[PDB]
RNA sequence: GGGGAACUUGAGUGCAGAAGAGGAGAGUGGAAUUCCACGUGUAGCGGUGAAAUGCGUAGAGAUGUGGAGGAACACCAGUGGCGAAGGCGACUCUCUGGUCUGUAACUGACGCUGAGGAGCGAAAGCGUGGGGAGCGAACAGGAUUAGAUACCCUGGUAGUCCACGCCGUAAACGAUGAGUGCUAAGUGUUAGGGGGUUUCCGCCCCUUAGUGCUGCAGCUAACGCAUUAAGCACUCCGCCUGGGGAGUACGGUCGCAAGACUGAAACUCAAAGGAAUUGACGGGGGCCCGCACAAGCGGUGGAGCAUGUGGUUUAAUUCGAAG
């Protein structure tokens, strides 16, 4: 066995910012192609309308808000199944936070997908959202069991 | 490896001589073992006899 | 109340912390159970570390600066709390490894696997 | 074999040293555990894989003092030493046993073994009188479990200790009886003695007696033992003759008792066993692998239907397949 990894959804190499990185590539982890690259790219403009600024900035601001920095896994010891706090790798951070946004977007429930997702992006740009809610529950769980190393 | 008593050629302890007993007990009051004092096996038992006698006589502490 | 002595027991289940005066007069104390650890978690070094700074906080407001610590029994809390003291801003002048070591004492309890 | 006269190597005595938890009696001392009173002292302490019983606001635990007691003597401590064996470790003293070394002054075979007999003989156990800190059968409570009369936790009676008697057993083992002589070495270590350089230290060579570790020949069925023989030999004693039945039954001798020693049989089986060999397996160890597990996706069973199987059903529901 051994470590393994890959990269994809790559934007262009040079003169590339994160905003156009996503405006041409990235994320889209909702299903097959189509119904993504669509039901998206339009979520951003509705929040260009809903906020008087660049609709991208709120995206990674809400992302920063959702990012955890500790979490906890399960280990078998004696007969207790202690919950052991651990850290998060730089890529594990992004994948899991993005995952939380997408799954809660498809859980919350309103008229339709793109307004659902946009409302959560702003509810995570502000620090009152469902995904952020799970973020602080994982966090309080973790440093409530900080003792276990 | 160096054997202090046979090196300096001295006979039995003469327990009153409390000066070298400090050197042969640790600062904690623990009596040092052969592995560190390097003294001869026959003399070590009469050593611990002498230290025990003087310890009872309160010339060396039981614990420091 | 400038100088004192901090005593900590390092057991396999708990770690108590208590401070006293050179005249052997207590001021304040703390413990893993005092803080809220109930199970085996009391034995963790973290619990003793927490105990250390609550003891320090109960110490400062009475105005004691210099300490020297006596540790009793073997346990994981040996290293945690002692450096937690200086992490709490205090100054511990000596470390004393005083534990009851009987020459023969009393016959210990039976074995754990019979 | 008997008798007489020698002799000294065997066996002892004397002489000079050496060592030792060798034994019995008296006293003495240090760290602790517990309890008690006292100061300070807030909220839990204790405990296990988690927990719980327990102890605490009637102030615990913790922490600083002072007492009270009973048990064992930390490091020194070492496959070290002593003892015939059980066993024997703090210190001092009183009494007392045995051993080794060098001698050559003494006696001159005074030696070995030993059925019965006698005495010792760990721990538990018993009797009398004390003592009782801790530990702790029994016993209670709390856990675990389907159950748990246990493993775990909190208590805790008898015992554990002392004086005098009794029992006479242990895997009382080196699972190897005692004594004597001979048979390659190497290597530690304990108590000595002699010598070569110094009567300095410490360097080495011989040398007895122990006490380990490797290793020839030899023995061994294999392991392995191998000058501390399980080798080569001689004396004396004890013990064995297939496994159960059974160290039980009966009868005796002991014991207050528990029980101990002596110790059949009928019946029944063709095996029971020792050591080594190869696989298997372990809630054994050391490595390594696999969508094996983690880390993700989407599913199965909840509904309807398609199909296969079990059951039932028939006249037949053709037979085969069954982790």
């Amino acid at each position: 066995k051994g470590p393994v990894a890959k990269r994809d959804v790559l934007p262009d190499p040079i003169y590339n910012s994160k905003l156009v990185s996503r405006l041409i590539n990235k994320m889209m982890i909702d299903g097959k192609k189509g119904k993504s690259q669509t039901i998206l790219y339009k979520s951003f403009d509705i929040i260009k309308e809903r906020t008087g600024n660049d609709a991208m900035e709120v995206f990674e601001q809400a992302l920063k808000n959702i990012m955890p920095v500790l979490e906890v896994k399960a280990r078998r010891v004696g007969g207790a199944n202690y919950q052991v706090p651990v850290e998060v790798r730089p890529e594990r951070r992004t994948t899991l936070g993005l995952r939380w946004l997408v799954n809660y977007a498809r859980l919350r429930g309103e008229k339709t997908m793109e307004e659902r997702l946009a409302n959560e992006i702003l509810d995570a740009a502000n620090n009152t959202g469902a995904a952020v809610k799970k973020r602080e529950d994982t966090h309080k769980m973790a440093e409530a069991n900080k003792a276990f190393a | 490896k160096v054997c202090y008593f046979t090196s300096n050629g001295i006979t039995h302890i003469d327990y009153k001589d409390v000066d070298l007993l400090k050197k042969f007990v640790s600062e904690r009051g623990k009596i040092l073992p052969r592995r560190v004092t390097g003294t001869n096996a026959k003399y070590q038992r009469k050593l611990t006899a002498a230290i025990k006698r003087a310890r009872q006589m309160a010339l060396l502490p039981y614990v420091s | 109340i400038e100088s004192g002595i901090a005593h900590i027991r390092s057991t396999f289940n708990n770690t108590i912390v208590t401070i006293t005066d050179t005249h052997g007069n207590a001021i304040s104390w703390s413990s893993a159970g005092a803080l809220g650890f109930r199970g085996s978690r009391k034995s963790t070094p973290f619990a003793a570390q927490m105990a250390a700074e609550t003891a320090a906080k109960g110490s400062i407001e009475h105005g004691l600066k210099t300490l020297e610590v006596t540790v009793k029994g073997p346990g994981s809390g040996r290293e945690a709390a002692i450096r937690a003291l200086q992490a709490a801003g205090l100054e511990v002048t000596a470390i004393r490894d005083v534990t009851p070591v009987p020459h023969n004492g009393c016959r210990p309890p039976k074995r754990r696997r019979v």
